[PDB]
């Protein structure tokens, strides 16, 4: 329950601290809230004047974000090229292996 | 073996005789019937001629009936002897007119069927005599008009009905002599004009039915129906409730008049009417000010919709003491009274106005309130305490504001809770803040999820 | 089934002739539909252009009625008087026994 | 293996990932490895970092420094540190960006600068930042945008300055952002725009105006060739003129709810063969249907509120794909077919002057799920209306003026809504309709007469 306003027992954090993203964690039977700084892995944070949230990556292939529509970073074996992510990195620009890239 | 061939007998209470010959396929009357029969029972049979009878010797039959044969025609003598007859049972034969004697003179006659016949004529004088008549069954013939003349006579009527046939106009003074008349069914008829003074003479009629016409303007004539309690004229064809439409009728409890393309409704309409129980009105586009309900304190249910209605007054609720289901959704409301007047309140529904905020005290202490509905409006705010007396309500529905954040205090009992088309709508809500919460509708589906759900919550 | 355009099994009318009047009879478990050419003690037939019903009367201490709200013949013990039933016939006319009315 | 009350972990077989965040330090700590590719100094109390070991950290692509207390960034603070892709300073106290600190950071790519008080961007700030693709200005104190700041940056691809003050944008204000691909305007205050206040994006996909104050159609889009996206709900717009999204075929998304629209221009929705999705709620001035030559595409179409009273005959023509019709709150009183929209699922048609339902209206119609024509003036349905509907599991006919009502094709429901027909006093029976769980009558003695005295009201 750090970075909280309002928390509780077995729900964990449910509002919190204005410049803080909310992320439910889910360990199965039951999840939590959680305010923090940045979202994990899978997520981006989005920022609205009420309230901050981690929402999932959206995006094929992708396994970071900056936004629901653009990548930051692939899924292993795909290559990244304005935020979206291909097996084949498509004619007009070639695949750097050593970056993993276009 | 006291009883004819194939029917059925059984004592009354005074042990005279209860005698059922229907649906035996008779086309004769049967031969051996006690003179102490009471109710004689011919229904469903094919007689087509009463020549041979022995209806003469019948003189403690009260009731009889004979619905359902192949009767064209009732001759003079037809009904001669039965000195005891109260109702007669003719409805659903073949007849083309009243027959213009056979029912003359029944002296004991109450009750007279009519119904279901293919009569397009009554005969000036076919009821003369029938100095008892009580109810009259005329229903689903071909009559073109109301018979005047033949009821001249019947002042000591007290139900009829006219419905199901094919009139198009009702004349000054129609009905002119049925100063004992109760109910009056006219429904089902093509009935376009009425006479300003059409229903003078009337001077006990209680109940008066005109659904189901054609009629183009409101019915004047209803001004002298002092003691009218209800009044129906639904699905015609009227396009305004004029000022002083019910002054003259104080008693009236019910008033049906949906399905009618009321555009504009009087000022005056409905004050001074304080039996007046339901008042509804959907569609009422030029309606452009709440109707003055003053001397009409006891509608328990008032509803009025799609209409230009932009304000209510702030001392709206002193009108409307017994009120519980309220009813205005699809007009132009902007600032919402009070409703903590209208105490009895069960039931709001506002959807599809222009509400902008919920105030503090608009539905303070409506301790029966169980459902509220503010769907489609535009609403931004909501005074975090405007529900904090409502432990009656189970059913919210706020769909389609604009909210950006929703309250709690007060509303830990509810069961339904509806908020999709709030888009700024984006915090958390707590499962037990709201432990009652059987279906919700939330802004977004990760709402659902973090509530508990991912107990029916959409999205 | 008599007098109907419809007969179901499991089931009674469900359709009458044009000029019958449809009434539910209750067996117990099942109910049937029923064609009749008026209506039984205790109900009023209702005609409308394509569906003629028995309704139940419901005037408090009334067997047999006309109308929804007018009264033909009242219970044992009460007064008729314009169709409506009393226990003391009001002031302006008296009782009258021989046929329980006003 | 860790400074003390630090928390490491092996990023692959030779380098590092150091978490330091949430112990309160004041200082940074002392025995850094320099096998440190990841360090997270977040949540903690540390208001500058002057005494610092991290010039040793050649292998540090992450630096955390989230929500400390940094009102102030020095000009070396970063030196030595060749590798750093990724820097997070959001949630700090920051007023302006630091005027020096961040020049010249080679490697970096990622900076986060949200959720501080910042109110200036100095000139020359980002010089020498040619690495950088995702740039975070989000919840700050921002009055304007930071033109010439932005002339250093034309690697970036991504950028948020949502949640700032910003009033208007300049005509050529993001001029030299070519390689831009997302941007995030949401939360602002703008209220106008230079015509060509778009001008350079030639690679933007994603441009997001949404909850602002603009009054008007910001036309300036119609260089956004490559736009994908775009969003302006929220907004104070009236209107969408002709020619609208002419500069703008691969849209595939336009969001413009809460607005106050009430003109759309005839050819506004035309040529836009990618949209998926039109949503029109109260838009009350509109009489007729817009035109959707060349945009086939369309999903779901949803035009409420308005005084649409007829649809052209051949309107299904131009939406072979779609799948959800929603035109409730119109003024439609004759219907055209619709079985060339054969993908329909969802029709909803509630409280129009609809007067009679055709043989022809919905056949074939497989796929149709629902149909709702509540509060209509229908008296006639044709006995065969609804023959070809084998999909049909919700029909609403509430509040019409029906005194009959179909059986053929009907024996799939599961939700019958009859309510508001005063003249449909005839019974319908279980017998043909054996799937319904959800029915409302006419009248009592209809549920009765159903068998129910599964659910039948009243
Ligand atoms: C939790 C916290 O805020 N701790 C300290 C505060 O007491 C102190 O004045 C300052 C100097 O280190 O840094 C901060
Ligand atoms: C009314 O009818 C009664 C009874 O038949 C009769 O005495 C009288 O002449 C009639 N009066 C009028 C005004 O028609
Ligand atoms: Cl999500
Ligand atoms: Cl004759
Ligand atoms: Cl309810
Ligand atoms: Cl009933
Ligand atoms: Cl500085
Ligand atoms: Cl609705």
């Amino acid at each position: 329950c750090k970075g909280c306003l309002s928390c509780s027992k077995d729900n964990g954090c449910s509002r919190c601290q204005q410049k803080l993203f909310f992320f439910l964690r889910r360990e199965g039977m039951r999840q939590y809230g959680e305010c923090l700084h940045s979202c994990p892995s899978g997520y981006y944070g989005h920022r609205a004047p009420d309230m901050n949230r981690c929402a999932r990556c959206r995006i094929e292939n992708c396994d970071s974000c900056f936004s629901k529509d653009f990548c930051t970073k692939c899924k292993v074996g795909f290559y990244l090229h304005r935020g979206r992510c291909f097996d084949e990195c498509p004619d007009g620009f070639a695949p750097l292996d050593e970056t993993m890239e276009c | 073996r006291g009883c004819p061939t194939h029917c059925h007998c059984e004592p009354d209470g005074r042990m005279l005789l209860r005698v059922d010959c229907s649906d035996l396929g008779l086309s004769e009357l049967p031969s051996n019937l006690s003179v102490f029969t009471s109710y004689l029972d011919l229904s469903m049979n094919n007689i087509s001629q009463l020549l041979p009878n022995p209806l003469p010797s019948l003189r403690f039959l009260e009731e009889l009936r004979l619905a359902g044969n192949a009767l064209t025609y009732i001759p003079k003598g037809a009904f001669t002897g039965l000195y005891s007859l109260k109702v007669l049972m003719l409805q659903n034969n073949q007849l083309r007119h009243v027959p213009t004697e056979a029912l003359q003179n029944l002296r004991s006659l109450q009750s007279l069927r009519l119904d279901a016949n293919h009569i397009s004529y009554v005969p000036p004088s076919c009821f003369s005599g029938l100095h008892s008549l009580r109810h009259l069954w005329l229903d689903d013939n071909a009559l073109t008009e109301i018979p005047v003349q033949a009821f001249r006579s019947l002042s000591a009527l007290q139900a009829m009905t006219l419905a199901l046939n094919k009139i198009h106009h009702i004349p000054d003074y129609a009905f002119g002599n049925l100063s004992s008349l109760v109910v009056l069914h006219l429904h089902n008829n093509r009935i376009h004009s009425l006479g300003k003074k059409c229903f003078d003479g009337l001077h006990s009629l209680e109940t008066l039915d005109l659904n189901y016409n054609n009629l183009d303007e409101f019915p004047t004539a209803i001004r002298t129906l002092s003691n009218l309690k209800e009044l129906g004229f639904h699905s015609n064809n009227i396009r305004s409730i004029p000022e002083k439409a019910f002054v003259g009728n104080p008693s009236l409890i019910t008033i049906h008049f949906y399905d009618n393309p009321i555009q504009f409704v009087g000022r005056s309409a409905f004050q001074h009417l304080p039996e007046l129980r339901t008042l509804t009105l959907n569609g009422a586009s030029q309606i452009t000010e709440f109707p003055d309900l003053t001397g009409t304190a006891n509608l328990e249910s008032l509803t009025l919709t799609g209409a230009q209605i932009s304000s209510l007054p702030q001392t709206v609720c002193n009108q409307l003491p017994n009120l519980q289901v309220l009813d205005l959704s699809y007009n132009l409301l902007e600032d919402l009274p009070s409703f903590s007047v209208c105490q009895k309140l069960q039931k709001i529904d506002l959807r599809h106005n222009e509400i902008y905020e919920i105030k503090v005290d608009t539905f303070q202490q409506l301790l029966s309130l169980r459902s509220l509905n503010l769907a489609w409006n535009k609403i931004a705010i909501i005074h975090p305490n405007a529900f904090s007396t409502l432990p009656s309500l189970i059913k919210l529905d706020l769909s389609s504001n604009l909210l950006s954040s929703f309250p709690i205090t007060g509303l830990h009992g509810l069961t339904h809770l509806k908020l999709t088309g709030n888009h700024a709508l984006q915090s958390l809500i707590s499962s037990e803040n709201f432990p009652e919460l059987k279906v919700i509708e939330m802004p977004y589906a990760y709402q659902c999820c973090a509530f508990g759900v991912c107990v029916q919550c959409s999205p």
